[PDB]
DNA sequence: AGGGACAAAGGGCTTTCCATTTATT
């Protein structure tokens, strides 16, 4: 053997999730689907920044925007699709011989836990983070291939086992093997109250009017599609001194927090994907890790 | 005999809309003429010819600003700088419902050409984005410039784009005049010798530049002739109008 | 301009009107043309980390090049041979393919695949242009980064950053 | 030793109100609600600067905005809705080393009586700030998870001992000690008497042509969320030199006033806060004002 | 037949250079 990578690999995204939509809607009448728009207030407060303890006595006007529900209803809809896309294996750059002698060492792979946790992470609502703070009962609705279910309450920490998640696990599993698509609508019910608060997803921009800007398709406040893309590649539970799942990275990278977990210790991808080539037998997860890596996509630099 | 399919409210999210260096905003004609030729490789109809509209169309962001993607650590040797952000190289986003026109010849029955349509719609991309929505395409036949306006009325909500010309360049043309403009073609410049980088390893290469033209967004219901809204290749490296210059 | 020319060809010292830098910070790919050069043709160039060198005003070797047309006035040759030589040393072309988009097109009966790069007349000839003839449907973005000395020094010398055309079409109420 | 703190921190808000809501009913018919509007008036009066005494002679012409009680009704009844959300240690921006050795330090403070002063600024009134000024009697009820509570009269100024809020405030401990939420529901009757002046929130405006523009919810005089706010968390009393409660605050100022009174005598958040974190032992009386600054949230880092 | 030498290719860490001119609706 004695074969190096290429200079450039790329894979494409096989989860694709749309951006979802916000609506106000009633615990019983959940027919009366009215918009949620984005407005705009400004507020005064007080500095109180690090230091520059001369300026505590002044204050700061700052103009902000804001989304809140209506009085006359109490509950928080999200509609959002996602589709799941097989053919993990064919290479989009860089395949040569590279590829073909991955893909023949990870064909025994366990699609099952995968299929299951990427339909759990939707199924238990980890695509709210603050939506889902605060809300007495959610309630989740899936919509796969003309067959309707319907979720009541879920640990979204832990991967607890039920008969409801296996068959859909079971039929996205099946495309994620062999060749084909499957597309599933999901709708999400949150209970929070009159008047309370919801959260979309905020911008990097740098306009000079506005401290705080929200996300919005003609004024209605929506997420982004690669920020719920995030929450289907949480199942990394395999890392060094693993407490909490994490996003499926390269690195195993948290730069929110500031730390690297899965970095540094020859547990990376770029460790474990020439091992795989050059002859040597992985564990169960790691090879699991890839393969979730490859459904991640991405580029590959040399 | 001209066949159509028009496939009407096609909801796209997350186009990227640096189409140029200078350019920001709604994906060029070549784009739209890249997506035909993927539907005759990948189906086998055979299309000659692309028209579009557009329902609507939002760059996000500010007014002024456009805002930036963030970016995650994808290169091999980037272990000691992971934890802290990321380098970060610029790509706008964009959110959209078009209109889409074909013009294809298929000489058979007209109850499988929707079904080989509706197995592409699924898989492809339109210019990067994630096609969320879409209606169910039609089967539309003119003969003439009278039957001819069938067609062009049947996708009613819409804002077709015509070509204008250029001036003298695209500067002052777009001062004076009051036109943006488009990417309608490359011009190569010096032929790649090393091909082991490549995604084919025998098609030859070629660095090229983009070359702009002067467009028109107008109503479809207020445009004379159909043909001057009609996309197509042919040209040195280049698209043009059916209909010449509007 | 004989003691900035040979300070800035004893360094790395390229100089080209078609890069990839303008695309992917990354890239190291720079062309020079030579049917494009005309009477008010701008041009940039390139050293590692942006070193230059003043000239008792605060002027490097950029902010010459481009005031009152000098890059062709070295470059017809009539300030003599003793710097057109050093000119047509200067500029030479480096090919690199790498981080870019590789597209296919259709040519006649075949296909071509082309990799699209950036020019640097039109960049410059578009900011300095709109802003004295008033045209305010635009989007003002600096490229660069925090550290704008890794690209071009036209990065270094402007950093308000470059203009886009606005393309937003109108939609259906 | 000595580790500094990361450069982004963030803490989310632990207290949720919802901008309430003005309505007109009489003191002995609890239940004929009517919506009081905002109306805008011209009015003529002179003007008077510390300036130009030469123009003092010529009326000015001023448009403001009002609203006022029916003449057939006399009290005004408030309705808001308070949540307290759990988990106050967990940050938001910011990995550990730095929160996970500042929770081990925060472990033993007082969370009783943070929050019965919590409960006893929404109990006794203070949340009106206005309308409490020239009233015969105040009547607040609380309802929380079918159970209901009445208070009639209460001091402001002094944090009293009585049998009904400490039932409240050993449940509000029980959330901001653990995990989950609670939801209070709280309703204000004040007899201020026939055809008297009810004060909304102001709105920040620029250049308006009205001198005096009043915040409103579909026409209906409402309040700002951010100013109900402010009343629950007065229970500063621990500066130096204490006289009375002021809002919690990292430097202890009141724009108003215009003074610091917590900065600039090493008495501040951050010398607290970093001396904490390096093993010094903090006084019994100044980890609940670190604990209370945890709960409203804000930006700590260099 | 196999550790040891002979020299390469990755990889962490440590510099390093380096400066505008803001209206737009």
């Amino acid at each position: 053997t004695k074969l190096k990578a290429p200079a450039v690999l790329a894979y494409s995204r096989k989860i694709n999730p749309t951006n979802a939509l916000m609506f106000a809607v009633n615990w019983s009448d959940r027919d009366n689907t009215t918009a949620v728009m984005v407005g705009t207030k400004t507020v005064a407060g007080t500095q109180s920044v690090r230091g520059n303890p001369n300026d505590a006595d002044k204050g700061n006007i700052q103009t902000v925007n804001f989304a809140n529900l209506p009085h006359n209803k109490n509950t928080l809809l999200v509609k959002y699709n996602v589709k799941f896309v097989g053919d993990v294996f064919k290479a989009e750059l860089g395949g040569g011989e590279y590829s073909n002698t991955l893909q023949t060492a990870l064909e025994n792979t366990d699609f099952g836990t995968l299929a299951y946790r990427y339909v759990y992470n939707i199924a238990a609502g980890r695509t709210l983070w603050r939506n889902r703070v605060g809300a007495e009962s959610i309630e989740t609705v899936i919509t796969v291939n003309d067959q309707t279910f319907t979720f009541s309450d879920l640990l979204v920490n832990e991967f607890d086992e039920d008969v409801d998640v296996a068959e859909i696990a079971d039929m996205v599993a099946g495309v994620l093997s062999g060749e084909g698509f499957v597309t599933l609508k999901v709708e999400h019910y949150m209970l929070l109250g009159e008047g309370s608060e919801v959260f979309p997803s905020q911008e990097f921009v740098e306009n000079s009017k506005l401290s705080k800007q929200l996300f919005d398709l003609n004024g209605q406040a929506a997420m982004h599609d690669q920020k719920i893309g995030n929450a289907i590649r949480t199942i990394d539970t395999w890392y060094e001194d693993a407490t909490t799942p994490i996003a499926v990275e390269p690195y195993g990278s948290v730069v929110r927090n500031g730390v690297a977990y899965r970095a540094g210790n020859k547990t990376d991808l770029f460790t474990l994907m020439d091992g795989a080539v050059n002859g040597k037998s992985l564990t169960e997860e790691d090879q699991m890790f890839v393969t979730a890596n490859l459904i991640r996509g991405g580029v590959f630099g040399g | 005999m001209r066949k159509f399919i028009i496939v009407k409210n096609v909801k796209v999210d997350g186009i990227n809309a640096k189409s140029s260096d200078i350019t920001v905003g709604m994906p060029p004609a070549t784009t739209f003429c890249g997506l035909g030729e993927t539907m005759s490789i990948k189906t086998g109809i055979v299309v000659k010819a692309v028209s579009y509209g557009s329902v609507k169309f939002e760059v996000r962001g500010s007014r002024f600003n456009t805002s930036v993607t963030k970016f995650a650590w994808q290169d091999r040797g980037n272990g000691g700088k992971a934890n802290n952000n990321s380098p970060i190289q610029p790509k706008p986003l964009a959110d959209g419902v078009f209109t889409l026109c074909f013009e294809v010849e298929w000489e058979d029955c007209a109850e499988v050409l929707v079904d080989k349509v509706t197995n592409f719609i699924n898989t492809a991309r339109i210019a990067g984005g994630t096609i969320a929505s879409f209606n169910k395409p039609f089967v539309k036949v003119a003969k003439d410039a009278e039957e001819l306006a069938s067609v062009k009325n049947a996708m009613m909500p819409c804002y077709v784009v015509v070509d204008c010309g250029v001036e003298v360049n695209i500067f002052e043309d777009a001062v004076n005049r009051k036109l943006q403009p488009m990417v309608n073609g490359y011009k190569k410049l010096e032929k790649i010798v090393d091909n082991k980088h490549m995604r084919d390893k025998f098609t030859p290469a070629y660095l090229a530049t983009p070359t702009y033209t002067m467009i028109g967004y107008k109503m479809v219901s207020n445009v004379d002739n159909f043909d001057q809204a009609l996309w197509q290749y042919g040209e040195n490296t280049k698209v043009k109008t059916i209909g010449g210059i509007y | 301009i004989k003691e900035m020319i040979e300070d800035f060809i004893s360094k790395g010292g390229l100089i080209f009107t078609h890069s990839g830098r303008y695309t992917n910070t990354n890239n190291s790919c720079f062309i020079f043309n030579k049917n494009d050069i005309g009477v008010d043709t701008k041009v940039d160039m390139y050293t590692p980390k942006s070193a230059g060198i003043k000239n008792e005003e605060g002027e490097n070797l950029w902010q010459v090049l481009n005031k009152a047309n000098m890059f062709y006035r070295i470059y017809s040759g009539e300030l003599g041979e003793e710097l057109q030589y050093l000119l047509k040393s200067c500029c030479t072309a480096k090919e690199d393919v790498t981080t870019l988009p590789q597209i296919y097109f259709k040519n006649g009966e075949g296909y071509d695949i082309l990799v699209p790069i950036g020019n640097a007349h039109n960049l410059i000839s578009g900011t300095e242009y709109l802003w004295e003839h008033k045209y305010y449907n635009t989007f003002t973005q600096k490229l660069g980064g925090s550290n704008p000395q890794n690209c071009t020094h036209a990065c270094n010398k402007m950093r308000g950053g470059f203009k886009q055309f606005n393309c937003t079409p109108p939609q259906v109420e």
